[PDB]
């Protein structure tokens, strides 16, 4: 088994700067090393083969380098659309039993952007089902770190909400986060003020959004 | 160059066997070799095996040897992946991929090991849980942030199993400012996902917004018109 290692598993480099991804093999694979770029919800895309050959339709900023057991991938002018997990793959052994490195996530370290908050009440259709979902949204912000605090009548709720975060946007390198507070229609109706308290570096002080039941 | 089109998403009980197809269109089939690569959720890529179409010979990853089979039928330009005695660890997106090997039908072969053309993938969920269609609830735009300015709205695709579920807006016309979040496994063990979008709020009363939800695994296809 030829092990391909990629470390760090994650890198953060500024827009316009040069990113250097690493890949090494537990043994010589000569120049039989390929590089792939995988964007969110997408299939990998071939970038480099033969360790340094740019594939068709691949920008010149992408450069392959190395041989034997040490390789490197360089993206000379990092852009937003470059966010992805980059994988290296060796194919030097025979019988053909190729292996992949475990990838490196490349985050574009853009400038700080405060999140725009929106709070959504439960639809009426869902309420008929005896359950209420209160959705809060933190849109286009950076960095990813964000704290969402739910309050029902100033009562700080806990363990009854779930959040999901989108992957770094390919256009502006920002994130978006959704926090969903879940409670029984019964619990929901015996309350009036629902609030979503957001905290983020881009915010001078905690921003809250809310609505009154009904 | 070929274009690979894989078969739909599937749920399979532990211990069963799954067969995924991959249709190749374009160039001469036999001048290509094909590979199957899988990716468990949140994990990297795993090379499974590759078939030398012309010689109809295939080699596989040592750990999968014995329960995996790759086939290709020149007459239908289709590559098949069969995984047997499935386990939880087999849950993943299975990718079809290939590469031009030269004039293989005329005595030449490059034996390229890299992968140039890829399919969209196929999610295979190994589970004994029941398939269930989602309910689509609307996220009402009463939420105003900017001075009038920007409005947010969306759809809550709740309680479905298994993955995946696709969401589009205005039959694909609205793609700007759209954010469809990763599915989340709720307490119930069922999935839920929200798709939101920001539009100029001064257009809530003139522009109609509709999310197009599809959970192929349960034949559920819904269109939800969101109103403020």
């Amino acid at each position: 088994d030829i092990v391909m290692t990629q470390s760090p598993a994650t890198l953060s480099v500024s827009p316009g700067e040069r990113a250097t991804l690493s890949c090494r093999a537990s043994e010589s694979v000569s120049s039989d090393l390929a590089w792939y770029q995988q964007k969110p919800g997408q299939a990998p895309r071939l970038l480099i083969y033969g360790a340094s050959t740019r594939a068709t339709g691949v920008p010149a900023r992408f450069s392959g380098s190395g041989s034997g057991a040490e390789f490197t991938l360089t993206i000379s002018s990092l852009q937003s659309e470059d966010f992805a997990v980059y994988y290296c793959q060796q194919y030097n052994n025979w019988p053909p039993r190729y292996t992949f490195g475990q990838g490196t996530r490349l985050e574009i370290k853009r400038t700080v952007a405060a999140p725009s908050v929106f709070i959504f009440p439960p639809s009426d259709e869902q309420l008929k089902s005896g359950t209420a979902s209160v959705v809060c949204l933190l849109n286009n912000f950076y960095p990813r770190e964000a704290k969402v605090q739910w309050k029902v009548d100033n009562a700080l709720q806990s363990g009854n909400s779930q959040e999901s975060v989108t992957e770094q946007d390919s256009k502006d390198s920002t994130y978006s986060l959704s926090s969903t507070l879940t409670l029984s229609k019964a619990d929901y109706e015996k309350h009036k003020v629902y609030a979503c308290e957001v905290t983020h570096q881009g915010l001078s002080s905690p921003v809250t959004k809310s609505f009154n039941r009904g | 160059e070929v274009q690979l089109v894989e078969s739909g998403a599937e749920v399979k009980k532990p211990g069963s066997s799954v067969k995924v197809s991959c249709k190749a269109s374009g160039d001469t089939f036999i001048r290509y070799s094909f590979t199957w690569v899988r990716q468990a959720p949140g994990q990297g890529l795993e090379w499974m095996g590759r078939i030398i179409t012309i010689l109809d010979v295939a080699h596989y990853a040592p750990h999968l040897q014995g329960r995996v089979t790759i086939t290709a039928d020149k007459s239908t330009s289709t590559v098949y992946l069969e995984l047997r005695n499935l386990r939880s660890d087999d849950t993943a997106v299975y990718f079809c991929a290939g590469v031009y090997e030269g004039e293989a039908d005329e005595g030449e072969y490059d034996n390229n090991g890299f992968l140039k053309h890829w399919g969209q993938g196929t999610l295979v969920t190994v589970s004994s849980a029941s398939t269930k269609g989602p309910s689509v609830f609307p996220l009402a735009p009463s939420s105003k942030s900017t001075s009038g300015g920007t409005a947010a709205l969306g759809c809550l695709v709740k309680d479905y199993f298994p993955e995946p579920v696709t969401v589009s807006w205005n039959s694909g016309a609205l793609t700007s400012g759209v954010h469809t979040f990763p599915a989340v496994l709720q307490s119930s063990g069922l999935y839920s996902l929200s798709s939101v979008v920001t539009v100029p709020s001064s257009s809530l009363g003139t522009q109609t917004y509709i999310c197009n939800v599809n959970h192929k695994p349960s034949n559920t296809k819904v269109d939800k018109k969101v109103e403020p």
